[PDB]
RNA sequence: AGAUAAGAAUAAAAUCAAUUUAAAAAAAAAAAAAAAAAAAUUUUUUUUU
């Protein structure tokens, strides 16, 4: 299920590439999650809602 | 013609008429007799987009 | 002369124009008569042949003449960060924003701004209701 | 939810499927994790979808 | 709820819809099955057609 | 909503614009919380989360109420 | 948020409202739901708050 | 995760507002609620969180 | 009339104020405004709108 | 008069005129409710179907 993987790619601080429904790509790093948001410690602190999000794929297997 | 018709009263000139005033709506065809040269009347609805003409089939001065 | 062409008749109301201004500023522009029917050909009431010539160029830069296919060589014209206004032909501007120019870099607007220089432009925008809207070639 | 079951029998006969985002793009994966809100694939590059962000799915062979 | 019955009677007549996404593409086929927040309907094969995705649907013949 | 019932109640002919943008011309037949049906040259359903705004051509009367 | 809505709709303001795509629209509340606007324009409208992007008032309620 | 928008208000911090249509925008938190975001910067104005894809400031909070 | 009044700040042409905006109250009735020539506030206080006026009661 | 049957993915860059069309042109307040719904404190609610 979404929420353990989530709980478990925070757990290895697994490097993630995101991407968003706009057709966005992104690169970070977890600093927290949350049932409508993801938080990343990658570069400036970014909220990034649930339901903007298309894809999530880890660069190291979690 | 399927998307709008042209339809003369009277005279040489043909005016215009469009899928839902030929026939107030009662068919999705254009025409409900769906055919060239048939016998069935027509005369102006008042509705008129300045880009439109309406000539509905109407009989006897209907209105 | 009263010269006539038995142009297209669904470009009639981009040949009179709203307040009818364009079919009056033909006209003026050509300092000769004209009728386009709205069902019916074009009919230019003119009072020698140069002057009926200006008329036909004028009239024949906006019947038919459709912009939709490859690239085509538009003079910028107005250049701004909200659009270069780059026009391939007469009273058809090609109003070409930031976001239709560029994507990924982006840069301020002093790069590229110049009146009348030719550029490489193809369509971006359709519709019927003539809010049709070409494209610089770097939007690719 | 008979959802889950038609994407639980893809899992059973680990199907690969190609998958259509709204946004205008195929992935291509054999169907793995699912929950109510989001899918999950087994494909070598682990995949997470939200399918929200899912619009349709073709197999590679009938389920 | 208006839609569920209407995939319903859809699905019992299996009549040919054209089903339109979100993101203004066409898609054309029978339904055969659906559930409150997806579509199984057949071109090739019976495949997933997700409801959130979907932004018109108008059949081929009166239902 | 009871302003789509009065729409349905008078069936008066409405624009409706989609969240793309694409421009539908219809008059709404019935509404659920999900969809409106439209059956303007054939019958159509509508989802209410791909469309943006909704505008009759045609003034409707006013709801006489307290929203 | 629901009185600066409801002070809007008081004070009869012109509001610019953007859509998800590049529209601007403008007009005043003639009612307001956690789903809806209903909006004054050159004919009273619609619009579903899931379209609407954001929207600025011309003046402050 | 929740005070995370207070953090930001409290500390006036200018953020980077991002919409899913790819739109950014920029300013402070006025207030915040679960369904909307009143912004502080030049004219007061709402967006939908529902709109919002992402938010990321100016220093971090 | 009953539906609204016409109303004279100058020369310039002035439509119908809705009896909705005459009378602020539930009834709506022509007795509320029956009185000719009487001189009234009268702000139109519109742009980017078609002619109205906000006269209320 | 129809909207690409889906560009393996826009580190992120508001498009002109939304009532139309030919000389305009036709012109239109009754409004707080503070969440909609269900369990009976919660949840869903256009912040992941």
């Amino acid at each position: 299920l979404q929420d353990p993987f989530l709980n478990a790619l925070r757990r290895e601080r697994v490097p993630v590439s995101i991407y968003l429904v706009n057709g966005i790509k992104l690169q970070g790093q977890i600093e927290s999650f949350d049932q409508f948001v993801i938080l990343l410690k990658n570069t400036v602190s970014q909220m990034v809602y649930k339901h903007a999000i298309s894809t999530v794929v880890p660069s190291r297997p979690v | 013609v399927d998307f709008g018709a042209f339809v003369a009263i009277g005279g040489g000139k043909e005016g215009l008429v469009h899928i839902s005033q030929i026939a107030d709506k009662r068919v999705e065809k254009v025409t409900d007799y769906l055919q060239m040269g048939q016998e069935v009347p027509v005369k102006v609805l008042e509705v008129d987009r300045q880009g439109r003409i309406r000539l509905s089939i109407k009989e006897a001065t209907e209105q | 002369r009263i010269h006539t062409i038995k142009i297209n008749p669904d470009k009639i109301k981009d040949v009179i124009g709203k307040g009818g201004s364009v079919i009056r500023a033909l006209t003026e522009e050509t300092g000769t008569t004209i009728e386009i029917e709205d069902d019916g050909t074009v009919k230019i009431a003119a009072t020698d042949g140069e002057k009926a010539k200006h008329a036909i160029r004028r009239i024949e830069e906006i019947t038919a003449e459709i912009e939709v296919g490859r690239v085509y060589t538009g003079k910028v014209t107005r250049i701004v960060d909200f659009g270069a206004f780059v026009a391939i032909g007469g009273g058809k501007e090609g109003l070409v924003h930031i976001s239709q120019i560029a994507d990924k870099r982006v840069e301020k607007v002093t790069d590229y701004l110049q009146m009348g220089q030719e550029v490489p432009v193809k369509v971006l925008e359709v519709d019927r209701q003539g809010r049709i809207r070409l494209s610089i070639k770097e939007a690719t």
